[PDB]
């Protein structure tokens, strides 16, 4: 199948909600080396329009 | 990816905040707090990433085009590919002679440069596109240009070889392979003809005029630097839209500046007035293939010829394939557009000639106990 049109609204705000947070945190580097596949693999989802 | 891209925007404004600042404290004035440690970390560490993977994926997104379509489904709006263009200007700026301060992060910096100069869709954007954004385009090759230029007056031994060190580095680390990278993007998806118009020409000049002039150099440096130097030329040839080796025709292209611009201006920017006299170093297509078959019969080793197998043949092997379609003997659809003559002389007997010259100039080195260029030059034939 595909998407529902709901499942890429959570996926957008999973993307967003990830990348404003560790825009904000300090620098761990435990932190920093599984979130960073996480939202490459989440953009690579995402449709870019 | 209009969002997405905007918020890359915003950081690269950032991150040109901090090296300043970085550039300023290893300049004078040496303190270790980093005030802006936690958004260093962040742009090396996630971004950098972020933007390798992202643009590998979605590559054909941003070069398709309403009119063809690449990839599986939607294309870049024009802000889109605006904004990307932007991006890789801004980047490459950023990293310009900074490469030593990025430490372990300058391998991550140029692989984004070599992934976004693959999703660059340069023809929309310099035919219709905001000035500002072409503008910082047309700036990077100027800038380009000026670099290759210290790096080969330097390679000159003008000096022995401050900041000579850091324009060396920069160059063979990140503004070559980048340079190679975009000029082979272009002339894969034939943008050559759309966006080395006007000033990208001049800038292209200049490089394929200090490019060449390696040929009276003897060096360690240089002798390392061949290959390099060799293979961005190549690819410049075939991204190149004027017929450099044939200046005697050049009335006939309608891609070039003396051809688009007025003789009022040219004048205002300094060009030397004559088409023939802008790279005038570079021998003609009739001379350059008479030293490469006097070379090949005469049995001379690769020794005598460096110059000649590691810049010049990819030169010719990057360029007659290119004229050969734009020239005669080519499958002409010009019954409407066959009134302009062709502006190149190229047909199968240069490219059979060059051939044939090649294959000779291998056998002669054939039983020598070291030769690596022989790898570079099949890829090139």
């Amino acid at each position: 199948g595909v998407t529902s049109e709901e499942e890429l609204h959570l996926t957008r705000k999973l993307f967003w909600g990830i990348f404003d947070s560790l825009a904000h945190k300090k620098y761990d580097q435990e932190l920093y080396r599984m979130a960073m596949p996480c939202l490459c693999a989440i953009a690579g989802a995402l449709p870019p329009d | 990816a209009f969002g997405f891209l905007q918020q890359l925007l915003r950081w690269m404004d950032i991150s040109q905040e901090f090296i300043a600042h970085l550039e300023a404290v290893v300049s004078s004035g040496r303190v270790e707090k980093s005030p802006h440690e936690q958004e260093i970390k962040f742009f090396a560490k996630i971004l950098l990433p972020l933007i390798n993977q992202y643009f590998t994926n979605h590559c054909l997104y941003f070069l398709s085009t309403p009119a063809k379509v690449l990839g599986s489904g939607g294309h870049a709006s024009n802000k889109e590919k605006e904004m990307i263009t932007s991006l890789f200007c801004k980047l490459a700026a950023l990293v310009r002679h900074r490469v030593s301060l990025f430490g372990t992060d300058a391998p991550a910096v140029v692989n984004c440069l070599h992934i976004l100069a693959r999703s660059l869709d340069a023809r929309t954007v310099m035919k219709s596109g905001p000035e500002i954004v072409k503008a910082g385009l047309r700036s990077f090759f100027e800038s380009a240009s000026e670099d290759i230029e210290k790096m080969v007056e330097n390679l000159r031994l003008g000096k022995v070889s401050k900041g000579v060190g850091q324009n060396l580095t920069y160059t063979t680390v990140a503004l070559l392979p980048v340079l190679t990278t975009l000029f082979q993007h272009i002339a894969q998806h034939q943008f050559g003809d759309d966006v080395i118009l006007d000033d990208v020409q001049v800038s292209c000049y200049r490089t394929l005029c200090s490019i060449y002039s390696l040929g009276t150099t003897k060096n360690t440096y240089v002798e390392k630097l061949r290959p390099a130097l060799g293979e961005c030329l190549a690819r410049l040839a075939a991204a190149m839209p004027v017929a450099f080796l044939e200046p005697q025709l050049n009335e006939y292209n309608a891609c070039s500046v003396y051809t688009t611009k007025s003789p009022r201006e040219r004048a205002i920017l300094g060009l030397p007035n004559s088409v023939e006299e802008m790279c005038p170093d570079i021998p003609v297509l009739d001379r350059l293939m008479a030293d490469i078959g006097g070379l090949a019969e005469s049995g001379a080793r690769y020794t005598e010829m460096p110059h000649v197998i590691e810049i010049t043949l990819p030169m010719l092997c990057s360029y007659l394939p290119r004229w050969w379609e734009r020239g005669p003997e080519a499958p002409p659809p010009a019954l409407p557009a066959g009134a302009p003559p062709p502006c190149t002389a190229v047909t199968s007997d240069h490219l059979n000639s060059l051939l044939g010259n090649i294959l000779r100039i291998i056998v002669n080195n054939l039983g020598i106990d070291e030769a690596t260029w022989m790898k570079r030059l099949a890829v090139f034939a």
